[PDB]
């Protein structure tokens, strides 16, 4: 799929979310690099979600389409909501 | 099966009450009557007194 | 596995998102917390408790 | 921005109850007080009891929490005894504790019973209250003839917070404002309510005119004591214990103000 | 199995059980007149369903005089007493006739959960579920037909002071506040009588089991708990303590840790009860027979169920202590504190009837006829019998708040009533379970709290996780947590 | 850590607020214990410091 | 969903419908 | 979680609070999504044992983002019993507390700056009003307009539409009750109420303090207040009891009358129905007049301190027909739609003459709880009863098949990332979910 | 011939077809679940009746 | 199972702190007092002899749960005064009251006793 | 191996060992009840 030219929603979903942050919250878990400050930050939870709303997470979304193709949409160009 | 210790409500002594009760009852007393003598005004306490049921005198009727 | 069941009861004092665990329960079952130099020590201490 | 400077005013002092009222004084000391009257007042009553034979047709924990209920007179000996948990003793030595002795067996062919008589102390100063020289003696069970009854108690120090049987008052009436001035209550049809033992109203009159710069003051006691302690000195205790308990938060209060720094 | 039920019979327009028959029943212990004299008397006639299609009946004397407006005017029998087409436990209602019937059904089932005694022989019987309440009473509002249930004798309840009101709102949604301090002195404290059994087999010479102590070195099935408190004959003895997992009957057999294994029964989990007594006799195969009563007392706690005799069931929310309980102007706190919203809705009015009785029968000394159909017994004479004594004709008291002393705006309503303590306590309900033991079949997680089993995360489940999208949560659920 | 000794023995709590109540040793370790109070139905943990064994 | 979930695989509903990729790009501590 | 689950709101995410007893504690608001009452219920826990699953529920399954639901727009966690009768009688226009107590109330607030308002009587004692501190407990600058239970019709039409007597007319403006009483139809499970609007506006984290605040602080209060139920609230006067009696008696004799009417002939059948038919309608039409007669007389006699009526006002529980039943008349007892049928040979009961179409043969309840039901009337009404368990325990199985079928026809059926509805074999059910491609949280009613 | 409709459908399918029956089983489910004053998102009642 | 012991609402566990000072930062000259193992019975005397000093804008108690045994109290006054030192002298000043109250009754009891 | 049991009726301490018949030697009743134990069993008065 062309990248020039996404038709999916420009805002992260509810479900898409979760995931980012479970998936971040496992790496931080695991010892992996922290992007952003972490003041009194160490659950894994609250750290992912600083980093969420900082906008700094490195994961990348593959928004599979129904005919079969995909779009990749980084963290970073999706519009947070919630 | 015996008549408790305190009342569960206020907390007055009931169990030197019951035989003294009996006493009453059979010298053609009132329960009512037979309450204020013993002391009894509120309502928890004569409840004690008026609504226990001697069980353990069946069961002293089963050698140990 | 990792499930639990009893009678439940009102507490106005918790929020709606709370719910109150009694001790048992709460000791029976466990959570797989990896470790980290943020929670070296605490596992630690709850390692040797 | 200073206390105030309450009274007092027995109205009925006997050896089973007293009859007090208190005025120029808050609510909540008021309220405070009759709570200590109930949960905050040493007394002595049985905490420990070892079975050695029991052959009667009530099991032991029955026997045992029975045995806990009985008053025991502790209107001098509360103030010297101490908490298990402060004395530095073990086992239950005899400044922590007062030790007691059963022994009973139905050997006539009469039901015996056993009655809180039986219960022989070691201190004559710590005796059950129907013990004290009419009231009869507390019954904790009854007993066929070949059944015994055999163990060893101990009475301990302690307070209404930890077990009811530590609560030395069977009823506290407290009562303030007993004409309606105050309005604390809405009665819908006051003339169908019945007017108070300490009410100063007309027959004719259901309820005091409302007093809009009224306060709650004269608030009005009736201690009926177990027998354990006697009446006065339930409140008496009170006080000192509230008082107590006052001047140890001020102690660590200070101590948590000098701490900061 | 043609049911029927007696009936007086009626001439012209009277009955025939004169004053004479009463007369000579009331006598009945000295001119031994029983029953059978009635019926012989033709007095009394046995009317089945079949017949009542034929028969008109008056369901009181009453009907039978003359009235402005004749109804019938040719009656054929008439009704001893229409409370009598109620059952047993439908009987121990007071007041049913001023209950939603769902009320009066629910309480008749529940009648039946209620601890009590059971039976006076209880101490000999060994039987594998039995609840023994401290201290049962006779219930102050009674209806006269528990005389012949012996209610009176075998009651299954206490007469408690309940306070309907809201306070702190811990009796919410059918809950109660109880008070810690009565439940001190006893309140509807309990025993739990749990009877074990078991015996030796010798089926064959190939293997014989036998109740022995246990030996770690000779005993090859042998669990780590301790066997120290079995006797040398495997059996425990009476007064001992003994809790979950512990060992109660000690039992080996022997092999084709060498030459015997262990084959002893230990204690189901979560009992925490002390031995009352332990029996030795023979079966009919003439081998070894010991069943092992346990006793555990149950205290009433936090989610134990309570509920009185008409439908108004809960579970205890919170257990204040007395200090911290409601009180009238004299030291009278509220056993128990009920959610006024459990009344409009369910419409049990005889609950409110019972707690005004009650305080009647308890300040006038005597015990409250609650007969179902009774004339000569109303809400208005109950009242006017209460202002006797100095309280509100409505059964309404003034209480004062317990953690200020401030009195309640609210005249609350409080007074004795009659409530049950149901066999569905908590302690037996509680379940957990973390990486515990599974089914042979399929490696997946047990049933039942006896079994340490899990939780069923059935279909219904499945279905609400796919609703909320969360996929790894369904996955963990049904895979990983499962039956990886 | 497992001191085999305690374990199942008979003993009484000498100090703290558990003072009086007399249990059995269900777990013993190195610091801390495991009694089954009699009394009581509720397992605790008690300093082996506090306790004290009996027969 | 039925079939995802009856082989224990990450039913494609919610978070199984998509794929999370690492960003080399900014994994820059 | 508990079961039956049958919404997705039965299984909600939690934060555990660990405390002494055996019982698994509740808020009393997250008692109606699970239909959960303390009566000896048991509800299951689900502990999730890893990071992604403890996001997921945190963000997907949590309590706070449940609160509204797409079944029908609208909250369903909302104030309950204890919380709704006090809040009511909290809100009302007599409602004053001293410095004392409304220093007591604002202590439960979590959502509190720290700062007292002026009270709204300053003189000759200060003296803050109910709705004064409700303002405090209601989050943001939330603008919203209800109506109490009892507002009337002919006052949105006449004067003081803006300055209700009866202090109907909920207003909050700029997040401050302006005025009006509140209960269920502004803090209930309804569409457009206070926690509606507060989740719309507001976040899901403001909506749960939201809560909270309320429960806390009207739970504290209503610990002075207080409330009740007994005889008092269930008893009129003797002035109430005459009207009843008569207006019974009259149903009763026109009864007869149609009796007598059908018995000679004199009345007719209507168009579509048989004699037999429409003789019932008739009876049952005069005794469903006597009924709702009666219960408004019940209704009018009822005092502002009866507690009944302070149940059914604020809609907490019951309605105005328990109060109908409990104080005037219970009314017919109907089995299968129809009055008591002739068990017997042409009878109700043994008790009855043959052919008695009569009210109290048919069953007609005539007494109330309070006076106490006569036995045949008692006998009817246990029947009445019985109807009702009997539908209950036999619609269980049928419905729950229903949900069953309808889901596995329905599960695999989603909204695909070219915002299409897809169900497992890729083909299309509808270009845009609801033919919009609009969730049914955030939606709400409104009027073109 | 415009408004006159029915509850059968059966007989929708069979007479006017796919959509109309479509739009009666939308209003029959709605009937159903609106006649004890319940309300239901229309949303859901469509995509069953999809 | 899990009846928590009775001594646990009255005795202080080991290391745990009695009363604990914390300063709100919503406000000025205010305090929080987390008060361990109390109850109603000190918070409703302290709330009370609090809202008599004139100096003393605010004065309330709370019980976060009545399971556990602990209570906090919020006082705020006016800048040339503090809040420590409101709550020391009403604890002072409650000491004094029920000294004399004390010293009537035993004149009372006295008096009654003598006749 | 030493069992001092006790009788239904007869309530007699009669030895019964281990690999014999259970059978009161005085009255010949077959159940028989053990006796309390020595053990110090305790009980908290609350
Ligand atoms: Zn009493
Ligand atoms: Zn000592
Ligand atoms: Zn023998």
């Amino acid at each position: 799929q062309a990248n020039q030219k996404r038709i999916t929603t420009p805002y992260m979903t509810k479900y898409e979310r979760a995931r980012v942050l479970g998936t971040r919250a496992l790496q931080i878990a695991m010892c992996a690099p922290v992007m952003v400050e972490l003041e009194g930050e160490t659950d894994p939870l609250l750290i992912a979600m600083k980093e969420l709303k900082a906008r700094k997470i490195p994961i990348i979304i593959r928004r599979y389409l129904p005919d079969g193709s995909y779009e990749d949409w980084g963290v970073d160009e999706l519009i947070i909501s919630d | 099966m015996i008549i408790p210790v305190r009342c569960f409500t206020c907390g007055k002594i009931v169990g030197n009450k019951w035989e003294a009760y009996l006493g009453l009852l059979q010298a053609e007393y009132t329960e009512g009557d037979a309450l204020d003598a013993l002391g009894l005004k509120r309502y928890c306490c004569r409840r004690m007194l008026l609504a226990h049921v001697d069980l353990i005198e069946k069961l002293l009727n089963y050698a140990p | 596995d990792f499930s639990a069941r009893t009678v439940i009861t009102p507490d106005p004092n918790l929020s709606i998102d709370q719910v109150g665990v009694p001790r048992s329960i709460a000791a029976n079952m466990t959570f797989a917390e990896i470790v980290t130099p943020f929670n070296i020590d605490r596992l630690q201490e709850l390692v040797r408790r | 921005p200073y206390a105030n400077q309450p009274t007092v005013r027995i109205t009925e002092l006997t050896d089973e109850n007293v009859k007090f009222i208190i005025e120029n004084t808050d609510l909540a000391v008021a309220n405070s007080i009759r709570r200590v009257f109930i949960a905050e007042v040493p007394i002595i009553a049985i905490d420990w009891v070892q079975i050695d034979a029991n052959s009667s047709v009530l099991h032991d924990e029955f026997i045992a929490h029975r045995l806990g209920l009985i008053p025991l007179t502790s209107d001098d000996i509360v103030d010297k005894l101490q908490y298990s948990r402060d004395c530095t003793c073990e086992e239950f030595c005899p400044e922590c504790s007062v030790e007691f002795t059963l022994d009973v067996r139905c050997n006539e062919d009469q039901t015996r019973h056993v009655t809180s008589r039986d219960l022989i102390s070691n201190s004559p100063r710590v005796i059950p209250v129907t013990s004290r020289n009419e009231q009869d003696d507390i019954l904790i069970v009854k007993l066929r003839k070949g059944q015994e009854l055999r163990l060893r108690a101990y009475a301990k120090k302690g307070f209404g917070k930890e077990h009811a049987k530590w609560n030395p008052t069977a009823g506290v009436a407290f009562e303030y404002d007993p004409d309606n001035a105050l309005r604390h209550t809405v009665y819908p049809k006051p003339e169908e309510w019945p007017k108070s033992e300490y009410s100063e109203l007309d027959e004719d009159e259901s309820q005091a005119p409302y007093d809009p710069n009224g306060k709650p003051e004269r608030f009005y006691y009736n201690v009926e004591s177990c027998g354990s302690l006697r009446p006065e000195t339930i409140v008496l205790s009170a006080l000192s214990g509230l008082k107590k308990k006052l001047s140890d938060l001020q102690t660590q209060l200070s101590h948590e103000i000098q701490s900061d720094v | 199995g043609r049911i029927c039920r007696p009936l007086l019979i009626v001439e012209k327009q009277k009955l025939l059980l004169k004053k004479r028959h009463i007369d000579q029943l009331k006598e009945r212990e000295y001119n031994n007149y029983s029953w059978q004299d009635l019926v012989a008397s033709g007095v009394v006639e046995y009317i089945d369903t079949l017949e009542e299609e034929t028969v008109m009946l008056a369901m009181t004397p009453d009907d039978l005089q003359e009235k402005e407006v004749a109804y019938c005017s040719t009656y054929t029998h008439c009704e001893i007493h229409p409370s009598m087409i109620l059952g047993v436990c439908a009987s121990i209602i007071p007041f049913p006739d001023h209950n939603q019937s769902p009320r009066n059904t629910y309480q008749s089932a529940m009648g039946k959960q209620a601890m009590g005694v059971y039976i006076t022989n209880f101490h000999v019987r060994m039987d594998t579920l039995a609840h023994v309440l401290y201290y049962p009473q006779k219930p102050l509002v009674t209806t006269r037909s528990m005389e012949y249930l012996r209610f009176r004798e075998l009651p299954a309840g206490i007469n408690s002071i309940v306070a309907i009101a809201s306070y702190t709102g811990y009796n919410q949604e059918d809950s109660v506040i109880m008070n810690r301090s009565a439940v001190d002195r006893g309140f509807f404290r309990s025993v739990f009588y749990r009877s074990y059994k078991e015996q030796e087999s010798k089926k064959g010479f190939d293997q014989e089991e036998v109740f022995e102590k246990p030996t770690r070195e000779t005993c090859q099935g042998m669990r780590h708990a301790i066997y120290d408190k079995l006797d040398d004959d495997g059996l425990i003895a009476p007064g001992v303590r003994v809790s979950g997992d512990d060992v109660i009957i000690g039992k080996t057999v022997t092999l084709p840790r060498y030459t015997k294994r262990d084959c002893s029964t230990f204690l189901r989990t979560s009992e925490t009860g002390i031995v009352d007594q332990v029996m030795v006799t023979l079966n009919q195969e003439g081998y070894k027979f010991c069943k092992i009563r346990v006793r555990s007392v149950r205290i009433p706690q936090i989610g134990d169920k309570f509920a009185s005799r008409h439908g108004q069931k809960g579970t205890c929310g919170i257990q204040y202590r007395q200090e911290d309980m409601p009180f009238t102007c004299e030291g009278i706190t509220p056993d128990i504190i009920i959610n006024p919203h459990a009344i409009p809705s369910r419409m049990t009015i005889g609950h409110l009837i019972e707690c005004l009785q009650g305080k009647v029968s308890a300040n006038k000394g005597e015990i409250g006829d609650a007969t179902p159909f009774n004339d000569a017994v109303n809400v208005q004479k109950i009242s006017n019998l209460l202002s006797d004594y100095g309280y509100h004709l409505r059964g309404n008291e003034v209480l004062y708040n317990g953690f200020t002393g401030r009195k309640i705006t609210s005249q609350i309503f409080i007074g004795p009533t009659y409530y049950q303590r149901l066999k569905h306590m908590v302690d037996d309900k509680i379940h957990s379970r973390a990486r515990g033991p599974i089914q042979i079949l399929n490696r997946q997680p047990m049933e039942g709290r006896s079994r340490d089993g899990g939780l069923r995360f059935g279909e219904m489940e499945r279905d609400c996780q796919i609703a909320h999208g969360a996929a790894q949560f369904l996955r963990e659920r049904l895979f990983e947590a499962s039956d990886p | 850590r497992r001191d085999n000794e305690l374990i199942g023995q008979t003993v009484r709590i000498s100090q703290g607020p558990y003072k009086g109540y007399i249990g059995v040793v269900k777990d013993a370790t190195e610091s801390t214990a495991r009694v089954e109070l009699h009394s009581t139905c509720q397992t605790i943990s008690v300093d082996r410091q506090r306790l004290t064994t009996v027969g | 969903v039925s079939e995802n979930i009856m082989l224990g695989q990450l039913a494609p509903a919610g978070t199984g419908c998509f794929d999370l990729l690492l960003d080399a790009e900014k994994c820059k501590y | 979680n508990r079961q039956p689950t049958l919404h997705k709101m039965s299984m909600m995410g939690h934060r555990v609070r660990i405390l002494p007893w055996s019982t698994f504690r509740l808020n009393l608001s997250v008692t109606t999504p699970y239909n959960a009452d303390f009566d000896g219920d048991e509800m299951n826990l689900h502990l999730p044992q890893s990071l992604e699953t403890r996001a997921e529920i945190q963000e997907l399954a949590m309590v706070p983002r449940m609160i509204v639901t797409p079944q029908s727009n609208r909250p369903v966690m909302g104030i309950v019993q204890d919380t709704l009768t006090a809040v009511r009688k909290f809100t009302k226009r007599d409602v004053f507390l001293e410095r004392g107590e409304v220093m007591n109330l604002l202590m439960f607030l979590s959502t509190w700056d720290g700062k007292v308002p002026q009270p709204a009587i300053l003189k000759p004692r200060p003296l803050w009003t109910g709705k004064q501190i409700f303002s405090l407990i209601i989050p943001g600058h939330i603008n919203c307009i209800r109506t109490h239970s009892t507002h009337p019709d002919d006052e949105d039409s006449g004067p003081y539409k803006h300055i209700s007597p009866g202090d109907t007319k909920v207003v909050v403006e700029n997040g401050e009750l302006i005025m009006g009483i509140l209960c269920k139809k502004s803090l209930g499970t309804s569409a457009g109420s206070l926690v509606h609007i507060s989740y719309l506006e507001m976040g899901h984290d403001i909506t749960r303090l939201f809560y909270s605040n309320i429960q806390t602080v009207i739970n504290n209060w209503l610990l002075i207040e207080g409330h009740t139920i007994g005889i008092g609230d269930s008893i009129a006067d003797s002035k109430t009891y005459q009207d009843i009696q008569n207006t019974i008696k009259k149903a009763k004799q026109d009864v007869i009358e149609v009796i007598e009417k059908a018995h000679n002939n004199e009345l007719e059948p209507t168009p579509g129905n048989t004699l037999r038919q429409t003789f019932e309608n008739q009876v049952n039409r005069i005794l469903n007049d006597a009924r709702d007669k009666t219960g408004s007389s019940a209704q009018k006699s009822l005092s502002e301190y009866n507690n009944f009526k302070s149940m059914v006002v604020s809609g907490a529980k019951g309605s105005k027909i328990n109060i109908s039943q409990v104080i005037a008349v219970v009314g017919q007892q109907n089995v299968e739609g129809k009055r008591i049928p002739f068990g017997f040979k042409h009878r109700t009961l043994p008790h009855f003459i043959k052919d008695d179409y009569g009210p109290e043969s048919r069953g007609f309840v005539e007494n109330s709880y309070l006076a106490g039901l006569t036995p045949t009337e008692f006998f009817f009404h246990a029947m009445g009863g019985r109807e009702g368990l009997i539908d209950t325990a036999v619609k269980t199985a049928e419905t729950g098949y229903i949900q069953r079928r309808l889901i596995k026809s329905m599960e695999s059926v989603m909204v695909k990332y070219d915002a299409t509805v897809r169900n497992s074999i890729n083909q299309v059910v509808q270009l845009r979910y609801g033919e919009d491609g609009l969730a049914g949280e955030s939606v709400e009613f409104q009027n073109l | 011939p415009v408004r006159t409709t029915s509850n059968d459908i059966v007989e929708i399918f069979t007479v006017l077809g796919i959509e109309a029956v479509r739009k009666a089983l939308e209003r029959e489910l709605y009937h159903v679940i609106s006649f004890d004053g319940s309300y239901v998102n229309y949303r859901h009642l469509a995509l069953l009746c999809d | 199972m899990n009846a928590p012991p009775a001594f646990e609402s009255f005795l202080l566990f080991e290391g745990e702190k009695k009363i604990t000072i914390n300063k709100d930062t919503k406000v000025p000259n205010a305090c929080l007092f987390t008060i361990n193992k109390e109850d109603h019975t000190l918070g409703n005397i302290i709330k009370s002899q609090l809202l008599k000093d004139p100096q003393v804008l605010f004065a309330g108690y709370k019980v976060p749960h009545p399971l556990e045994h602990k209570i906090i109290i919020r006082v705020q006054t006016t800048p040339d005064y503090s809040p420590q030192e409101a709550f020391t002298n009403a604890i002072t000043d409650l000491i004094s009251e029920l000294s004399l109250l004390e010293e009537r009754f035993r004149v009372a009891i006295k008096d009654k006793q003598e006749g | 191996q030493p069992m001092i049991y006790i009788c239904g009726e007869c309530h007699t301490e009669n030895e019964i060992k281990s690999r014999d018949p259970i059978r009161c030697r005085e009255c010949g009743y077959r159940i028989m009840y053990k006796k309390r134990t020595k053990r110090l069993v305790v009980f908290d008065a609350r």
